[PDB]
């Protein structure tokens, strides 16, 4: 799926789901492959340090007369990621209900023993992961696509910055004239 | 002698320098690099109408 | 003590706002008999905007059309031959023999200014059989005679005593030597063409040699040296400044012919095309 | 807070839908200024004979749809009044009012993003090659992106995913922008000033910007439902100017 | 006092030879104003773009010449964008300035009547019969007077001395007229306002008003003077407007 | 004719002319053979980059009895260059009538979307054309000669200007000593 | 002569400090589809202490 | 100290600088780059009666 | 713009070594659009009379100077969708707008028969 639109949707459905996870990745804003080429990403493997908070949004695309509700859970270093429902609601969550507001806002706020953190994260500096659960379920009438997808914006907050310029690794030739 | 004297960047928790231009052409000045400006509306927020955050975005 | 100078900046004229009009003011109707140039502008035959605008016309000024350095001369000597001659190089002092400069310099009459000049002075080994050495770094002697001065014969006549002539001494590797010189004729400007003879009779020389007379430069080496031979070249650069110039001329047509005299072979006025009404075509799919 | 209704000389467009209005940079279309300007002739101001909107053909937004383009100017050089504007002038200005509309029913879904892209410079599908105007635009009929790699000489090269421009899709947000969501708005509205180096330019020459509709959901529907779901675009040119008066050209 | 100059958009006119300038019946040419309209919606006026000097081409002055004549509009539909905003609308309005050049030298003589009429209907040579309009007109290229009586069918009866009207030629001067006398001056000069029994009207179903170019005293010359002697027309409009915009008719 | 003082004279004539054309140039200040010699176009090929307006003026040289009328058109680019008169009236023009005053100026406006054009003229920053035919014709009484000549003069306006020194292409030398 | 000209710094906003609500103000629901990145930070989600911010871009 | 303070060559739509000089002779100063003058009536209008230009130039 | 230039120097692999040369100079033109073209390294068009040039010698500092804005637009273009002939056809894209010159070096010695 890395040269189609498929890469962008995350897939969710009806039925009794609570048991699986609906997606989880860790919060390395510049080394993941996940956030790596995103603009926040493009712009901090520009630099050595980064520092602040990051926002997540959340929409949901699916029909009109589809419900549902969805946990979204950040979790701080230290532990192995969550593997159920009950344990990832201990760390930062919010409850995502779906209605006529489209989107949810999921905010990682800069918890951390360092003032920086490196671009190139390593175990010191490492900084968490975010994991997505079914609240309730999802519900729809008869005459309606069952399958939905769901996705996701990040941005930088008010108080992010970065420092120590460096050369980036996404780009190279193997002579002039290119 | 038409010289500037202006602040260092230092840290937070004697400081000033002295410039003397000598040529004739601006081209010929340094780079200006204490001047730290910011605007993000422009790109975050352009919409005709205002969105207060605490209120729905529509309804 | 610190003094505030003020420079004016100098911009175009603005143009203005004009509408319609049925009157008996004819701006456009003139005669050119009268040796006059008319002074019409846009506004005077359309309806135009206004428009602000902030073009100056700073390169255009005679200072600094003039005030860069050209080539004005070029010449060779060797440390070592069998002519004697050829050890040491000399010229009289013009700017008459490259075209650019002396093609800028004949827009105008008359001139006045100081100058700067600089030389630039490279070696190199003559082609033997047998290479081979390391040589000391070379020195150059540059020494300016003002008309009526002795003349050397060699490059180890006494005349290189220097003790009232301006002389410059330079090595291989430095800088390019320099220094300026202030406005130096008889006359209250100097002149670039003079329709005139020597001697009162309306004969002898012709032109422009009559009135320069300004003297010669000689270039050698110093050190004396060299079993196996070098040759130099030196090259010197003028630029004038604190400019002043008279009576403006049309721009020469024909090539130059020789450094004395205005001789040249007659030249087209142009190059042709089709006809008189030819246009290029170049609006096509 | 939903309703929206816009004039443009003779021609008014009304939404029920609406989100809200983007203003591309904070700026609105305006009239060259006396101290911004070059040219010295006094320019034309139609000013309800150009300033109105015109709508172009529609497209049919099927399940796998890759997306489509247009290149302005050029897709309004044969708009009334406009059109002949442009074909007799050396030099023209103008901002813009963009209105993508595409309706559904409460049972379809399906997510579209609505995005204008200045000086967007394309390549080709040879890379040893050179692009012609042909694969770029067709007027007023749209460019189809495609659901590969493309090969052949002389085609552009359209893989969705890199837009035709060698960048990430999902980094388009950097320009003026909306989204269609069908379960949330069935319209979307850009208002775009004059954006380029120089104060005017000529308009056979030179696109200003390209628009770029792109589904990142597909359309999804069950068993009876409408299968025929269109899109529409209609746009209106603001502030328009021209100057250097002279035969009329010939493409 | 014989020199003038006159300036509309990006062309003037010079002239060492003039007599005077007619204005028609006392009033210059205006916009429509507010308690006179009857059209609901907002005009446009381009005001540079077509308003502005327009040259037709010439005729040659003969010694055996009768006369010519053209019809406004009809002749500056295919002039710039004048002739592009006549043929988008509906409705036009525009006064014009006339202006008829030709010289000859000291040793030449002959006398023009350069004339003005508004609504002049003209009649078939077949008395039993209806005109058609490419008898009455043809653009930019003139009709020509006749020397006597015409015949044959479809073709206007065009005798000088009835001026195709039924009426004295030489009583022609209660209309706007100047005179070329070819030994006071070289040019005439008219500036006509809009005469009309209605505010606005269509541009191609009307024709407001015939140019008229008459000798009374034939051009006559010696041994070996120049025998070429052309006369030329140059017209521009003024205040002009234009309502009802739509596709563009075909003629 | 280029070493005749013939290069400098316009032909016109009495006599039904009307469909030929009586001159017509490009608008190249620093570029066209019809301009580069002049003074104008001798300071302009010193420089890269010039602006401004430019005047035309146009002398009838005939004999005090000749009556004549001219148009003179110049078009801005975008189309080819007219080939009538009917084409020609509809760029900007002025009519010139022959009388006491022997003198016509026509005034080329700045029209350009740069501010500034090369003086080595390419398509991208190409001003149009300028084109000369009847308005009405030369009309001669007996006695005089019926060939006559028109002079055009050329000069810079108020609001012109130039910039970017360079090294002119029209001096050289194979040597020195010239 | 001398002159001195004045050099602003420009640092990051503080974050500061909130406690718990439970009222109809929805800072963390929006709409994306208007065009328009949500300005929400972490005081308008969870609680927070007041920090004084030194940093700077 | 003798010193000499002017203003830039810039753009339109800290910018001055410093001059001291060293030698005896005002031939050793730099050039005077920022004098702009003009006078063209010398040349284009060298005529003993003045001429309007709005009205003829003879009669 | 400021404007570094950093040149070095070797010798060319022969099979006899060993002479000892004198310093190495070299000369840059800059020549913008429309000036004459230099055809050899003895071409009299290194004359620079109006060109800007700069003259070095090795062992030195590198060179430098500095450029202002030098367009005939307001500002710069990295990306340009159009084309240089008005019927939409020519060259495509960001070669049409440039245009700023050329640079020329060669050495100034012209020696060094190894
Ligand atoms: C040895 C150190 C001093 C080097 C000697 C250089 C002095 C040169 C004499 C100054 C002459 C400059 C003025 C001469 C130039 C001509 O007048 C121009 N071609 C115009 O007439
Ligand atoms: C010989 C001494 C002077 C050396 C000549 C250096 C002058 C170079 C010309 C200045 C060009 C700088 C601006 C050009 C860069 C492009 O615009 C950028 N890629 C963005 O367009």
């Amino acid at each position: 799926k890395l040269d189609t639109m498929e890469i962008y949707r995350i897939p969710v459905q009806s039925g009794n789901h609570q048991s699986s996870q609906v997606f989880g990745f860790q919060v390395q804003p510049g080394l993941d492959n996940v956030f790596k080429h995103t603009l926040l990403g493009e712009i901090l493997n520009y630099y050595a340090h980064w520092s602040g908070s990051i926002k997540l949004t959340f929409v949901f695309c699916g029909s009109a007369m589809a419900t549902g509700k969805f946990l979204l859970a950040y979790a701080p270093p230290g532990a192995n990621a969550p593997k159920s429902r009950k344990d990832a609601m201990l760390g930062t969550h919010i409850i995502w209900d779906v209605g006529l507001q489209s989107s949810c806002v999921l905010c990682i706020p800069w918890i951390s023993q360092t003032h920086y953190r490196l671009v190139q994260q390593d175990e010191y500096t490492s900084a968490g992961n975010v994991t997505c659960w079914y609240q309730t379920g999802i519900v729809v009438p008869a005459g309606t696509p069952t399958s939905c997808s769901i996705m996701c914006f990040v941005s930088a907050c008010n108080d992010f910055s970065v420092r120590l310029l460096k050369d980036t690794p996404f780009i190279e030739q193997s002579a002039l004239l290119q | 002698m038409g010289a500037q004297v202006s602040t260092q960047k230092t840290g937070a928790h004697i400081i000033h320098y002295t410039n003397i231009n000598y040529y004739k052409d601006a081209a010929s000045n340094s780079a200006n690099r204490q001047d730290f400006s910011q605007d993000p509306g422009k790109f975050t927020e352009p919409v005709k109408d205002i969105m207060v955050k605490s209120l729905p975005a529509l309804n | 003590v610190v003094e505030a100078v003020e420079n004016a900046v100098a911009r175009v004229a603005d143009t203005i706002s004009s509408g319609p009009s049925n009157s008996q003011a004819v701006p456009a109707l003139t005669a050119v008999e009268t040796g006059h140039t008319s002074q019409v502008t846009p506004s005077d035959t359309i309806q135009t905007r206004h428009v602000r605008n902030y073009h100056s016309r700073s390169e255009s000024s005679i200072e600094n059309f003039l005030c860069r350095s050209a080539c004005v001369y070029m010449g060779e000597y060797h440390t070592t031959n069998t002519d004697t001659s050829k050890l040491f190089a000399s010229w009289t002092i013009n700017a008459r023999r490259m075209v650019q400069m002396r093609r800028k310099l004949e827009l105008f009459t008359y001139v006045r200014f100081d100058m700067e000049v600089t030389f630039v002075i490279t070696s190199k080994q003559d082609q033997g059989t047998q290479l081979g050495q390391d040589m000391p770094p070379l020195t150059h002697q540059i020494m300016y005679i003002p008309p009526g001065g002795p003349i050397p014969k060699s490059v180890t006549d006494y005349t290189w005593q220097t003790s009232t002539n301006p002389s410059i001494f330079w090595t291989e590797g430095n800088a390019p030597p320099r220094m300026s010189i202030p406005f130096i004729s008889i006359g209250n400007a100097y002149s670039n063409f003079y329709d005139g003879w020597s001697h009162f009779s309306q004969n002898g020389v012709y032109g422009y040699n009559t009135l320069n007379h300004m003297g010669q430069i000689y270039v050698r080496h110093v050190n004396g040296s060299s079993p196996l031979p070098m040759t130099s070249t030196v090259r010197m650069y003028f630029k004038p400044k604190h400019v002043k110039v008279w009576v403006p001329r049309p721009p020469r047509l024909c090539q130059y012919k020789n450094a004395s005299t205005v001789n040249f072979t007659p030249t087209n006025i142009t190059e042709k095309r089709q006809s008189i009404n030819y246009i290029p075509e170049t609006v096509k799919p | 807070d939903r309703v929206r209704s816009i004039t443009l000389g003779n021609s008014t467009i009304t939404t029920q839908e609406s989100a809200n209005v983007v203003v591309a940079y904070g700026r609105w279309p305006e009239y060259l200024k006396d101290n911004e300007a070059t040219a010295e002739d006094q320019p034309t101001q139609p000013d309800v004979a150009t300033c109105r909107f015109y709508t172009l053909e529609s497209v049919t937004w099927e399940r796998d749809s890759p997306g489509w383009w247009w290149k302005f100017p050029d897709a309004l050089k044969d708009m009334g009044l406009f059109g002949q504007n442009m074909y007799y002038h050396y030099l023209g200005r103008a901002g813009y009012t963009i209105h993508v509309q595409c309706n559904a029913s409460k049972f379809h879904q399906g997510c579209l993003m609505v995005v204008c892209v200045p000086e967007a410079e394309m390549g080709c599908s040879q890379v040893d090659g050179t692009v012609n105007e042909h694969s770029l635009s067709e007027g007023e009929t749209a460019k189809k992106f495609a659901s590969t790699s493309t090969n052949g000489t002389n085609t552009v090269q359209s893989i969705v995913t890199n837009a035709g421009m060698g960048v990430g899709v999902g980094n388009l947000t950097i320009f003026p922008h909306q989204w269609i969501n069908l379960r949330t708005n069935n319209c979307a509205t850009i208002v775009m000033p004059y954006i380029n180096n120089v104060p005017m330019d000529n308009m056979f020459r030179h696109h200003n910007f390209t628009l770029m509709i792109i589904p990142f959901v597909p359309l999804d529907y069950s068993s009876d439902s409408s299968t025929y779901v269109p899109i529409t675009v209609t746009v209106a040119p603001m502030c328009a100017e021209y100057n250097g008066l002279r035969l009329a050209t010939s493409l």
